[PDB]
């Protein structure tokens, strides 16, 4: 199941589940510069793909 | 200028917040929205109206008297 993966699988894999997703955030700590939920909601996108 | 992680202090605060794109943008925009706005001008109609209702009044008077002013009387 290993040897199959090649970067072509990988790259679909991973859009599948990465790109474009909405993620789930947990912050604890001294967090003012956590981003914003929404600028984390568009660092799962790029404008030039 | 002034940057996110200088700004102030803040301990013991926690913030739950939802996706955009898992909830609507006009939730009860006429069920809630119109009562918090006769709330609203409820609230401060008695401090913004008297003075506008004010001038209204001297708006008509000065009208009324200059534009019958030029009025001819017979002596
Ligand atoms: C009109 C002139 C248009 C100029 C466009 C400039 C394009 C450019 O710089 O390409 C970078 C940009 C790279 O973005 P990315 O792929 O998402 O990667 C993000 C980086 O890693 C870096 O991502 P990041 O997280 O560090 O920053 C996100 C950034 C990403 O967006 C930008 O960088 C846009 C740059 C500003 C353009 C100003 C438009 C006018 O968004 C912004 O900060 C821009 C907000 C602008 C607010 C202005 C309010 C008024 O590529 C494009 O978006 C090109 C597509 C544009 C289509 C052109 C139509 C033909
Ligand atoms: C000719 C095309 C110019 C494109 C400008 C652009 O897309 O700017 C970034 C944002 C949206 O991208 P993002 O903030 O989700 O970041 C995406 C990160 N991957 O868009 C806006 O809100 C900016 C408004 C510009 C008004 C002058």
């Amino acid at each position: 199941r290993i040897a199959e993966v090649d970067a072509r699988v990988v790259r679909e894999v991973c859009s599948k589940y990465f790109y474009d997703q909405c993620p789930a955030v947990a912050g604890f700590g001294p967090i003012e510069q956590l981003p914003d939920y929404n600028r984390i909601r568009s660092g799962m996108f790029w404008l030039r793909f | 200028g002034r940057q996110f992680g200088h700004l102030t202090r803040v301990r013991h605060v926690i913030t739950y917040s939802l996706s955009p794109f898992e909830q609507r943008a006009f939730p009860h925009y006429f069920s809630k929205g119109i009562p918090n706005v006769l709330r609203r001008t409820r609230a401060c109609i008695l401090r913004v109206a008297p003075p506008f209702v004010a001038f209204y009044l001297v708006y008509t008077w000065g009208t009324q008297e200059f534009e019958k002013s030029k009025r001819k009387n017979p002596a």
